[PDB]
């Protein structure tokens, strides 16, 4: 029956709501798409906490420390609202500072039981996405009616109610026979998965602790295994803890649970979850005009890693590795690679970890990996594993994980055959086959890769052809875009400038660069000119028909590498066709890198 | 010596040395339950401080009001029945603690020779947990 | 360990550190202070106190980081008292793991990962490396340990991080810690008609990443063994235990504990940073250095076994500020960069056992 | 409960050792330890209950003894003992005295004699301050070629002393060197259980075929023999054991024999830092 509680309770949330106004039009912006576009948009709004504190504190704290007064008054109110101001009930969600309700499973206790609470984690193992029967509908064939029935279950509301197990009808009531309508009944998602403490955060040397979380209807497929979360939601227990009948058993306590209503996928280093930003017009203005001045790719590249001396091909080289090229698909089903690949060979103490741990960090999907830190399956994600429903399957590893991403590699030449001969197949056809007992699969594996190593009498000689100071096999090499060699020369003057400059460091932002990278590839998709046939076509001759000794072999690969650089370089200009200054440009970086 | 205790000092107060090997994740038991009879609406409290919910309603033996006794029957001769275990708990309104398990060995230096060291197990709760890890003496 | 700290002092304790902390002699006493039951070797407890205090890190717009710990390595001679001193350093630090080159029984050297025995899930099983996190690791015989190790120790020692990469984990550490390695040559002495790099037993590239070496030989010399054995019977007898440490505590010499608490009061509290004298004296005298070098190896045909790097400016700095700390100044003056030069002189520049470093 | 087995010696040839269940209640609990021969005194009786004759097959019935009584098929001293001590202790010539009184079964080697009186008894440790830490275990190592009662030694070393461990890096060993965390066969309880190393804490560890050691074993003796303590970081345990305890080791030459014209270094595939010790 209705309650004077509840009433008031829903009054004093219509009164929010109507204070603050983004969330009405919020839910009209919904409907309308909605209905324009009948892809169906969810019933479910974010509130602001901090607004809520702001507004009525008392319900604040209601909200808070008992959501399950406070919380369904709120969803009514909500979906009165949204029923009055249109020409199923809606669902909300909470964003904001949660005080000392932010909390991680190892100090989750048992203290915020029935409360509040945002965890943050990494997920372990999700569930199969089942269906879940909530109304049933039946035909009578002696009468010609239909005949429904509905169920419910302990889950599905925060309140405790009487149990009403209905059971399945099969009949009718006077004794016919029912016909059961599949395609008129109603079923509803379910999932559940297990979060634990990340491992960057728990105390060494001990073991984890978890916590279950389930899920329903439009919140059932967020997220994958091994990646980083926070949920927002109702901490609860279920049933009782062997108290009802003998039970003699004591050992067993109550089974709790966290009826998650908000998930949030969160960016981390050397993590799947690919970080995004998003784009003001203050934003799109300042890359908009950036974009005309001439020295674009000049400042750009100055602007990596400002910390470290000189290597301005490098970070060129860098820059037009993070923008990327193209790829291309052809009707009859071929693939041509779009990607680009970086190696640095170098003496001893050339900051080569240095710039490779800044495009870790930098890098929007970047996976970090040592010579020999990973090695077999952990590199070709080849492991099968099982659940106790009996198949078995993949769980994805490095170069898997990095797909349309990074992947560097520190003490490259550490490597062994048995995973090189792998690594080709990643570089040349960007896909990865399995072939195990019960498995036949093909995993696509689109990344670019930057690696270094060092030479094999500790320093680079000149004395010696490249070959003896590399010591890598031939068509390794010839996979990679590009090659570069460094060494450290003594002189007064250089040893007296770098000193200056260290000196200073003891003593364009990164995040602009982020969003304009972003921009910058989402949007522009540049095409061929024959200018640039031209110039490409001359200098890909040229070099495939000079005397020098070159560091590297020339194949089709170096033609493919020059039509890859000038369009990645049309792409940092933001054109719509790649140019003879592009192509031009592209020549000069792989002459100087060969040279 | 945890290898001298024996049936003498069952149920007394003893005081032991040893090191900590393993720490069970925490619990949760109730410390002040409310409960509802599912059938006639009658509610009671309970409080801890083996407890079992009553087995049948008790508002019969509670005799609270004279119309409860005119309440407690209907509809003819039939007997007012709530059946076995009619009480449920809610959750909304009910306070919870903490309890914890632990394995505590003795030391590995005195072990007797050619046997497997003796171990034993410990229950403790509330604001004795979360204390030790393993690998403490 | 790094979680179970505590970062709150009594006032008592505070005023206390301060009173100490304006003594002009502290720098002697800290010396005198560790290990007192062996003779001499002054400058490598000076290079030990400085390991203890550390430097100073930091943290650039772009992110990169410049670390602020110290490496130190002691090739010597068999039987020269350098594990007495790893042995004292682990008891002395807050935090600190003491291990040899392949670990430990039933203990890697290394973060390891495997499977929950329980729920089969993914956690750090431990690793010293990891353990020891913002305190020190004393490696004893660093010249024998596996290709894994060496690369992990390798990314550790400058990044300060260890990457894992595995089918079903992916994460980055954090593993700020301070290195003390131990090392024998060859043969079972060393020999002065061969380099160093021929004396030690891996890639002479290695010699590149620490921020000191010391070679310490075993000459022989009556007097100094008559000196060095009267010492020993001494502190046989006795005599040595209260003599020396039981007076010397008395104003000249400072109990464990106490300088265990005041390193960790001061690594909670200061941070200095240099000064442009200081500065520019560093630049003009690594300047010399690496044109003396460079003027030597072009007239030999060889290259030399202990280069000259960015590395060593670095640690030079780091060696300075660690000076600068320890009485608490937010400043360097150029008395200390005279102190740290000293320092490195004495320790590093040994290279002239080198054949190419010779003239 | 205890399981009694036939005394291997007794069988007859060529049939098997049976076993029987025994009880044991108040005062009779923890009275024999593995590994020694015992006379029980008691009732034998059906186990009655069993479980029940609902059961398919034969109705069998096991048995079991309700012990009586048990009885076994020392180092302490008192007053008498110790005026004797003194007054032998007074006599001169004890070291010799001594020294003759070892492995009476073997002929000469008496610098291995002496040199087990020395390990077998041992110094004073030292401590300065509590800062500087001196061991006080002697240790000793035999090298010798195939057929000079090495073993024997060991085996007399172990029967003779207090608290003896005895291992090897090949052969069966009812403990090895290694700590590990390791599944209760009869109890299903993980249990942390250290080497021979820290089991002979305060006491002596006796290695056999010093030489056909592996890595593991290798690191655990170099570990024990540095820093008198064994480390471990498993199944979420993260702690440290005492292993101060003498060390006594045989081995065998490089070839299986010794060649007098190289440094000793060069004879045994050990290596110094573990030799130095
Ligand atoms: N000097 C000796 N006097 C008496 N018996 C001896 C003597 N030397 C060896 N033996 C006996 O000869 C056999 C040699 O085997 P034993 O294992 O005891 O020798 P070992 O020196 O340890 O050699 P290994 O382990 O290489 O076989 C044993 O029976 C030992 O008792
Ligand atoms: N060109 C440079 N400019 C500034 N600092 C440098 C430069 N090259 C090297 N360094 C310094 O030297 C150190 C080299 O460390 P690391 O990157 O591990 O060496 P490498 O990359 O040669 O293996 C870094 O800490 C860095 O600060
Ligand atoms: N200068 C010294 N002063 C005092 N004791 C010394 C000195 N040099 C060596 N010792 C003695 O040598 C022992 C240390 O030997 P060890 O640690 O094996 O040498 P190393 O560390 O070079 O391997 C100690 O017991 C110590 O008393
Ligand atoms: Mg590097
Ligand atoms: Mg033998
Ligand atoms: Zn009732």
């Amino acid at each position: 029956a209705p309650d004077a509680v509840f009433g008031d309770r829903v009054r004093r949330f219509q009164e929010f709501l109507d204070t603050f106004t983004s969330y009405r039009d919020s839910v009209r912006s919904i409907q309308v798409y909605n209905s324009n576009n009948a892809n169906i948009l969810p019933h479910r709004i974010i509130i602001s906490l901090d607004d809520l504190r702001e507004f009525d504190r008392s319900f604040w704290s209601g909200i808070l420390v008992e959501p399950a007064y406070f919380i369904p008054p709120a969803e009514k109110a909500l979906t009165d609202l949204a029923d009055s101001m249109d020409d199923h009930p809606w669902k909300l969600s909470f964003k904001g500072s949660f005080g000392a309700h932010a909390l991680s499973p190892r100090t989750l206790t048992a203290q915020h039981l029935n409360k509040l609470v945002s965890v943050e984690g990494i997920v372990t193992k999700t569930s199969l996405v089942r269906p879940k029967l909530i109304r049933s509908v039946h035909y009578a064939a002696k009468t010609g009616r239909f005949h429904y029935r509905d169920y419910t279950d302990a889950t599905t509301t925060l309140t405790t109610r009487i149990p009403t197990p209905a059971i399945y009808p099969t009949e009718d009531t006077e004794g016919n026979k029912l016909t059961t309508e599949y395609g008129y009944s109603t079923f509803i998602d379910h999932q559940r998965i297990t979060v634990q403490e990340m491992p960057e955060m728990a105390p060494a040397g001990q073991l984890p602790r978890s916590i279950d979380v389930i899920l329903d209807d439009d919140l059932v497929d967020k997220t994958k295994p091994g990646d980083r979360v926070n949920v927002v939601g109702v901490f609860k227990s279920l049933g009782a803890g062997g108290m009802n009948q003998s039970n003699s058993n004591t050992l067993i306590g109550f089974k709790t649970l966290i009826l998650g209503n908000t998930v949030y996928p969160l960016h981390a280093r050397s993590t799947g979850v690919a970080a995004r930003q998003m784009l003001t017009d203050f934003d799109i203005r300042n890359i908009n005009k950036l974009s005309k001045k001439k020295d674009i790719f000049d400042i750009l590249s100055q602007s990596l890693a400002p910390s470290i001396y000189g290597h301005d091909h490098i970070k060129k080289a860098i820059l037009l590795m993070l923008m990327g090229g193209v790829e291309k698909n052809l009707e009859n089903g071929s693939h041509l690679r779009g990607d680009i690949n970086i190696l640095m060979v170098g003496d001893p103490s050339t900051a080569k970890s240095q710039l490779l741990r800044f495009v870790l960090n930098t890098a929007s999907l970047a996976i970090a990996t040592t010579g020999r830190g990973s090695s077999g399956v952990g590199l070709t994600a080849a492991v099968t594993t099982d659940r106790e429903t009996g198949e078995r399957r993949l769980e994805a590893g490095a170069m898997v994980l990095a797909d349309r991403g990074v992947v560097c590699i520190d003490e490259f030449d550490k490597m062994t055959d048995v995973d090189r001969v792998a690594i080709h197949e990643v570089m040349e056809q960007q896909t990865v086959t399995i072939a195990k007992a019960g498995i036949h699969t093909t995993l696509n594996a689109r990344c670019s890769v930057i690696a270094a190593a060092n030479p094999v009498f500790g320093q680079y000689d000149v004395n010696r052809d490249p070959h003896q100071n590399i010591a890598l096999p031939d068509s390794l090499l010839s996979r990679f875009d590009l090659l570069f060699v460094v060494t450290d020369d003594i002189n007064e003057i250089r040893d007296r400038s770098i000193s200056e400059h260290v000196l200073r460091t003891h003593r364009v932002t990164i995040p602009f660069l982020r969003k304009y990278v972003q921009y910058a590839k989402e949007r522009v998709i540049p095409q061929l000119t024959q200018e640039a046939i031209n110039v490409i076509v001359k200098n890909y001759t040229d070099l495939r028909n000079d005397d020098n000794t070159k560091k590297s072999p020339i194949t089709a690969r170096t033609l493919e590498t020059l039509i890859r650089l000038a369009t990645a370089h049309a792409k940092v200009r933001l054109s719509k066709t790649v140019n003879k200054v592009d192509a031009k440009v592209a020549a000069n970086l792989l002459r100087f890198a060969l040279l | 010596p945890l290898r001298d205790l024996d049936s003498e000092h069952v149920s007394k107060i003893v005081r032991l040395s040893g090191i900590i090997i393993s720490t069970s994740v925490l619990s949760s038991r109730a410390t002040y339950l409310s409960i509802m009879c599912r059938n006639c609406r009658h509610t009671t409290s309970i409080t801890i401080n083996t407890v079992s919910l009553p087995r049948s309603c008790l508002s019969t033996i509670e005799s609270e009001s004279s119309m409860a006794n005119e309440s407690n029957i209907g509809d003819e001769s039939t007997k007012k029945n709530c059946g076995p275990d009619p009480y449920i708990i809610i959750h909304e309104s009910s306070k919870f603690i903490d309890q914890q398990f632990l394995k505590l060995q003795e030391i590995p230096e005195l072990v007797p020779v050619g046997e497997m060291p003796r171990n034993l197990t410990m229950t403790c709760d509330r604001y004795l947990t979360n204390k030790v890890i393993p690998g403490t003496r | 360990s790094i979680w179970n700290s505590v970062t709150m002092f009594t006032e008592e304790e505070e005023e206390e550190f301060l009173q100490l902390s304006r003594n002009p002699k502290l720098y002697e006493i800290l010396t005198n202070s560790i290990a007192p039951s062996i003779f001499g070797n002054e400058d490598i407890k000076k290079a030990i106190v400085c390991l203890l205090m550390g430097g100073s890190k930091k943290i650039l717009p772009d992110g990169m980081r410049l670390r602020g710990d110290i490496n130190v390595l002691l090739l010597g001679d068999p039987g020269t008292a350098k594990s007495q001193l790893l042995k004292f350093v682990e008891k002395v630090s807050p935090i600190a793991v003491y291990t040899s080159g392949k670990g430990s029984s039933a203990a890697g050297l290394t973060a390891s990962v495997q499977r929950d025995p329980m729920t089969r899930e993914f956690y750090l099983e431990g690793g010293a490396m990891v353990l020891a996190d913002g305190g020190v690791v004393c490696i004893d015989e660093f010249d024998k340990m596996r290709d894994e190790d060496r690369v992990a120790i390798h990314e550790a020692m400058e990044q300060q991080t260890i990457s894992i990469a595995k089918a079903g984990i992916t994460t980055v550490l954090n593993s700020r810690t301070s290195v003390l390695a131990a090392a024998n040559p060859i043969y079972g002495r060393y020999d002065d008609l061969k380099s160093p790099g021929d004396n030690i037993d891996f890639q002479t590239t290695i010699l590149s990443r620490f921020d000191m070496i010391f070679i310490v030989k075993d000459d022989h010399n009556e007097e100094r063994d008559i000196s060095i054995a009267n010492h020993v019977i001494n502190i046989h007898t006795g005599n040595a235990n209260a003599m020396q440490n039981q007076q010397e505590e008395n104003g000249s010499e400072i109990s464990i504990e106490k300088m265990k608490r005041y390193i960790t009061y001061c690594r909670l509290k200061c941070a200095p940073r240099l000064s442009p004298q200081a500065a520019e004296k560093l630049s003009s005298n690594f300047v010399t250095i690496r044109k003396q070098l460079l003027i030597n190896e072009l007239e030999s045909t060889e290259r030399s076994s202990i280069p000259i790097t960015i590395r060593q400016l670095e640690a030079i700095i780091r060696i300075t500020e660690s000076l600068a700390k320890l009485e608490l100044s937010p400043i360097a003056q150029e008395r200390h960069v005279d102190e740290a030069i000293r320092l490195f002189q004495a320790s590093t520049m040994d290279a002239a056992s080198q054949d190419p470093i010779g003239g | 409960r205890v399981t009694l087995q036939e005394a291997p010696g007794t069988v007859p040839p060529g049939r098997l050792p049976r076993h029987r269940e025994v009880i044991l209640l108040a005062d009779l609990v923890d009275v024999s330890k593995p590994g020694e021969e015992v006379e029980v005194t008691g009732i034998y009786k059906n186990n009655y209950d069993g479980n029940l004759n609902a059961k398919n097959g034969f109705p069998v019935f096991a048995t079991i003894i309700e012990a009586n009584s048990i009885k076994r098929r020392v180092f302490s001293w008192t007053e008498e003992e110790e005026r004797e001590f003194r007054k032998i202790s007074r006599d001169r010539g004890i070291i010799d005295k001594i020294i003759s009184s070892m492995a009476p079964s073997i002929y000469g080697h008496r610098d291995i004699k002496t040199a087990v009186a020395c390990s077998l008894f041992g110094g004073v440790p030292k401590n300065v301050n509590g800062k500087h830490s001196i061991r006080g275990d002697i240790n000793v190592l035999l090298l010798g070629d195939p057929g000079t009662a090495k073993s024997q030694i060991l085996k007399y070393v172990e029967k003779t002393a207090h608290r003896a461990v005895f291992a090897t890096g090949q052969g069966a060993s009812a403990v090895g060197l290694t700590a590990s965390v390791r599944k209760d066969p009869i109890t299903k309880e993980w249990t942390l259980e250290g080497g021979a190393l820290v089991l002979a804490d305060k006491g002596v560890c006796l290695i056999d075929e010093f030489d056909k050691m592996n890595d593991q074993d290798r690191t655990s003796i170099h570990e024990a023999m540095e820093q008198q303590s064994i480390s471990i970081s498993k199944a979420g345990i993260v702690t440290t054991l005492q292993a101060r305890c003498s060390i006594i080791a045989a081995a065998n030459p490089n070839g299986g024999r010794y060649n007098s014209t190289l440094p000793l270094a060069q004879n045994v595939s050990l290596t110094e830092p573990i030799l130095s010790r």
